[PDB]
């Protein structure tokens, strides 16, 4: 079977570079135009670059021109993407992709690798800022209030969040993190509690970010 | 700019049409429309090219056409495994193709459930740190597809928005988050900001004010 196995990606800082490599197998590599196509975290597909059979002709998406270089080696069965001068834009899943070759003008992509992730992250290891989300009852069931913590700008995953040192587990919803354009993560944890308890019960979110050896216990108060 | 519906639904055995247009102009045969399918956690797969040619091995239930100045993909007799993201690609000019944003097709397997939306304003603490984040939390929805729009007063705001792809919760419904980053001055100087969540043609909008 055809395989297109991408490697050489992963975490890189904005001032760094990567050399993606696709190992092609199970077909006559030299017979086909080859491509890189990328898919950004929550976005669609974007063609990046292609190269003709023998390597003398290359094309690029406007926004990667002068930053990336595509190349191939028909003996090693490799396709390469040298990624220099990086941008937040470049955080994406990078697929190695074969053009079926039906048309001289229109690339038609008949075989795709599984892709390899690139993250352009402004920090290699950063602890979160933790902000309280003061209780509100505008959107909860009558007699309850939702309060939380915003766990912002950390890298890499994971963080753990508990409430009241684990003594409050009911009504807790910790949302999946978003990977921001900065290459840092943010998430929220929200607990729904009785509104009457706001005067009496202390609520503290316990945030642990092991990679940065950071722990924050943020008290969340009503905001009269 | 190539335009596709963010999401669509179909029942098992049902028929559904996905469309693919241009913001400026009509789609015709010389845009050579191509359709790709991406099932969850997998690489894209070629379905149809040259408007209506099925790739080898693609089921006959998938059909491509051009209708009303757009490319169209019709799935007749939808199967559970047809739940996927569908991307169209159009040829506008050399050297390659432009992709639509993709359509998330859900093949309905449980009853529809409307999202709960909670919007938190920036904390006083965060403002003191010279930053401002609005936090829009979205839960308990099915199908697992929403669109989020933010407004400053009544005007749409695009820049500074980060939104997660929906993920399945414990209870098999979906959750997502959207964040709007502002300067403290932006936050203070507007009458309000709004998070508007669209789900299956219905909209829920929460608004907060400094
Ligand atoms: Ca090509």
């Amino acid at each position: 079977e055809v395989q297109l196995v991408e490697s050489g990606g992963g975490l890189v800082q904005p001032g760094g570079s990567l050399r993606l490599s696709c190992a092609a197998s199970g077909f006559t590599f030299s017979v086909y135009y080859m491509n890189w196509v990328r898919q950004a975290p929550g976005k669609g597909l974007e063609w990046v670059s292609d190269i003709n059979n023998e390597g003398g002709t290359t094309y690029y998406a406007d926004s990667v021109k002068g930053r990336f270089t595509i190349s191939r080696d028909n003996a090693k069965n490799t396709l390469t993407l040298q990624m220099n001068s990086l941008k937040p834009e470049d955080t994406a899943l990078y697929y190695c992709v074969r053009d079926a070759g039906y048309s001289n003008h229109v690339p038609i992509f008949d075989s795709w690798g599984q892709g390899t992730q690139v993250i352009v992250a402004s920090a290699s290891t950063k602890g979160p800022s933790v902000f309280p989300l003061a209780p509100s009852s505008k959107s909860t069931s009558g007699g309850t209030a939702a309060l939380g913590c915003l766990v912002k700008d950390y890298f890499p995953e994971p963080v753990t969040v508990s409430w009241n040192s684990g003594a409050l587990t009911s009504g807790v919803h910790t949302f999946p993190a978003v990977l921001q354009s900065s290459g840092l993560y943010s998430l929220s944890s929200v607990v729904t509690v009785p509104s009457s308890s706001l005067g009496t019960q202390t609520y503290i979110c316990n945030v642990n970010h092991k990679p940065s050896n950071t722990k924050v216990d943020k008290k969340v108060e009503p905001k009269s | 700019v190539v335009t596709q519906e963010p999401s669509l639904t179909v029942s098992p055995g049902g028929t559904v049409t996905l469309t693919c247009g241009l913001k400026s102009g009509s789609v015709t045969s010389t845009n050579f429309p191509t359709w790709y399918q991406q099932t969850p956690g997998q690489a894209p797969r070629l379905l149809i090219y040259n408007t209506n040619t099925r790739h080898s091995g693609v089921p006959s239930r998938f059909s491509g056409s051009i209708s009303e100045n757009k490319a169209a993909l019709t799935i007749t007799g939808a199967q559970p495994e047809d739940e996927a993201e569908y991307f169209c690609a159009l040829f506008i000019s050399n050297p390659s193709v432009e992709f639509g944003g993709g359509t998330q097709l859900t093949v309905l397997s449980q009853p529809k459930a409307a999202p709960s939306v909670t919007l938190f304003p920036p904390s006083s603490e965060e403002l003191q740190a010279n930053k401002a984040t609005l936090v829009c939390l979205i839960s308990d929805f099915y199908p697992g597809a929403v669109t989020v729009a933010w407004k400053a007063d009544s005007s749409p705001v695009k820049a500074g928005v980060e939104t997660t792809t929906p993920s399945k919760q414990s209870n098999n419904k979906y959750a997502a988050s959207s964040y709007l980053s502002l300067t403290p001055e932006q936050w203070k100087s507007h009458r309000s900001y709004s998070c508007q969540v669209t789900h299956e043609g219905s909209t829920v909008e929460k608004t907060v004010a400094p």
